[PDB]
């Protein structure tokens, strides 16, 4: 309900600002923005409160703002300690609260990769089986951020889709994999499949028919 | 000082009620004058206030929650509870317990949270997992892998080659269906040098339904 | 205890459901009221108070800022209290003025019903200070 950028890189020492897109009703309503830093597998933390306001033991370089109804939390002076993923949550009408879907932010340690696509179509043995999956690999990139949408023929796709968050490799990279599941009918129905990732504006595309 | 455990099942049937309990410890639950919520996160997606309720006792729920949910407290032993209703694999996520403050410079936010425990929604008794190999071919490195589908519950290993063969080897996080059932990929890149020549074998492993299957993998 | 400063908040009656100005400010300020507070007598100790030196004189008036940066007909009542490991003195004496010694204090969770200008505060202030426990 609220929108920010899936991922949002720098590297240490630089300064890294991060948006936050809301209606009239939610942000630019309300003073009540809130910002939540979550290391994974911790309790998130609150470091921004009331739109600009950083609690005790939150240090100086994180601060926030909003311009109309964008929201915005910067970083100045990274260190290795910010790289997590950060969330903005605003006060919206009598009693509820709205959030935004995240942001990966990652304090760049090496050289940025962009994702290998291979896209494994359904094997003999799962076809003569009655069932089918399409697998999206997607492997070597860097930062670990991506977002993937599937297409039958050219027409997008949600319906029967999952998908990992994505997971270091051996060489401290990343990679993820999407999946989408279908009967053999739906697989030689239509033309062409399209599994595509979002990877930081760029947006790579492989391609199988049967 | 002031943390908060959150306690429950991991795993509940379609259709059923969830209940969790989150118990305060520093610290006060009914003493102050914070509010006492309820968040879930779709790890992704991701994050979603369900409700909280007021030392007080004032209740206030999310609108989207059409009656499916009542949340309560034990001013006596410093915990409260959510019951989510007749739940769906959609309500599949981690819940956070949380503290949210009225205190001027944190209104309307959350200062505490809970460390989160993972709750998933599935009919499925245990079933052991179809094995599907991921070829490669020509269609220098080539790249194949074992599609570990429709199992319960988790875990499951898989292994290439009796574990001799480790490198440029990674196995994927579990990914749960609609339907209920795992699924999840293993998968290593290779000289392909060696695809009429290397034989390769993942080897899954899932003990819950005590079941061991070595798939072969080659070309075309 | 030691005379501290700490972060307040408010409490209201208010109606959630309603339009008049900062009934609509406190609904998304302010939490619900008890309605029964604690008053504990101190029992033989005097304390010096000083409505001059009271940062409840500072936030206030910091609340009254948002208050009408909103804003654009009948004022209700807010309370001021303090979270835990906190706590308000309050003086009793009659011919207090505002400042000096005062021996009938008295311990309150919040301050009492305020109509809504620090001046204004402070005509009903001046019996209020801070402590930390």
């Amino acid at each position: 309900v609220l929108t920010q950028p899936p991922s949002a890189s720098g590297s240490p020492g630089q300064s890294v600002t991060i948006s936050c897109t809301g209606t009239s009703s939610d942000v630019g309503g309300y003073n009540y923005v809130s910002w939540y830093q979550h290391h994974p597998g911790k309790a998130p933390k609150l470091i921004i409160s009331e739109v600009n306001n950083r609690p005790s033991g939150v240090p100086d370089r994180f601060s926030g703002s909003k311009s109309g109804n964008t929201a915005s939390l910067t970083v100045s002076g990274l260190q290795a300690e910010d790289e997590a993923e950060y969330y903005c949550s605003s006060y919206t009408d009598i009693h509820n609260f709205v959030f935004g879907g995240g942001t990966k932010l990652t304090v760049l340690g090496q050289p940025k990769a962009a994702p290998s696509v291979t896209l494994f179509p359904p094997s003999s043995e799962e076809l003569q089986a009655n069932k089918a999956t399409l697998v999206c690999l997607i492997s070597d990139f860097y930062p670990g951020a991506v977002t993937v949408a599937w297409k039958a023929d050219s027409s997008p796709v949600k319906a029967g889709v999952e998908t990992t968050t994505p997971s270091k490799q051996s060489n401290n990279k990343y990679a993820a994999s999407s999946y989408l599941s279908l009967t053999p009918e739906q697989w030689k129905s239509h033309r062409s499949y399209s599994c595509q990732v979002t990877h930081e504006g760029s947006t790579v595309e492989k391609t199988v028919a049967p | 000082q002031v943390q908060l455990q959150e306690s429950g099942p991991g795993l509940v049937k379609p259709s059923q009620t969830l209940s969790l309990s989150c118990t305060v410890s520093g610290g006060s639950s009914s003493s102050g004058a914070h509010y006492w919520s309820w968040i879930r996160q779709y790890p992704g997606k991701g994050l979603e206030w369900i409700g909280y309720i007021h030392y007080s006792g004032n209740t206030y729920y999310n609108p989207s929650l059409k009656s499916r949910i009542t949340i309560s407290q034990h001013t006596s032993e410093n915990q409260f509870s959510l019951k989510l209703n007749s739940v769906t694999v959609a309500d599949t996520a981690v819940y956070y317990c949380a503290r949210g403050t009225r205190l001027r410079t944190l209104r309307n936010a959350f200062d505490i949270w809970g460390q989160g425990t993972m709750v998933t929604v599935s009919s499925a008794s245990t079933k052991g997992p179809s094995v599907f190999p991921l070829a490669p071919s020509s269609k220098g490195t080539a790249a194949l892998g074992c599609l570990v589908k429709d199992y319960f519950p988790e875990p499951v290993t898989v292994s290439w080659n009796s574990g001799a063969l480790t490198s440029g080897v990674h196995t994927f996080p579990a990914v749960l269906q609609s339907s209920g059932l795992y699924s999840l990929s293993s998968v290593v890149t290779v000289p392909s040098s060696s695809l009429g020549t290397q034989t390769y074998i993942c080897n899954v492993n899932h003990k819950p339904s005590n079941t061991k299957v070595d798939k072969r993998v080659e070309p075309k | 205890w030691k005379d501290a400063d700490t972060t307040l908040f408010c409490a209201s009656d208010a109606k959630a459901h309603e339009t008049e100005c900062h009934n609509v400010w406190a609904t998304h300020a302010c939490v619900p009221t008890d309605p029964n507070p604690q008053e504990i007598h101190l029992e033989n100790v005097t304390e010096n108070f000083n409505m001059w030196k009271n940062n409840m004189v500072e936030q206030m008036q910091e609340d009254v800022i948002s208050l009408w940066d909103q804003c654009l007909f009948d004022p209700i009542p807010i309370h001021y209290c303090t979270p835990a490991g906190y706590v308000i003195l309050k003086c009793n004496d009659k011919n207090f003025n505002g400042t000096g010694p005062c021996k009938n204090v008295s311990s309150v969770q919040c301050t009492h019903g305020i109509k809504p200008i620090k001046d204004n505060w402070r005509s009903e202030l001046y019996k209020y200070k801070v402590v930390q426990i």
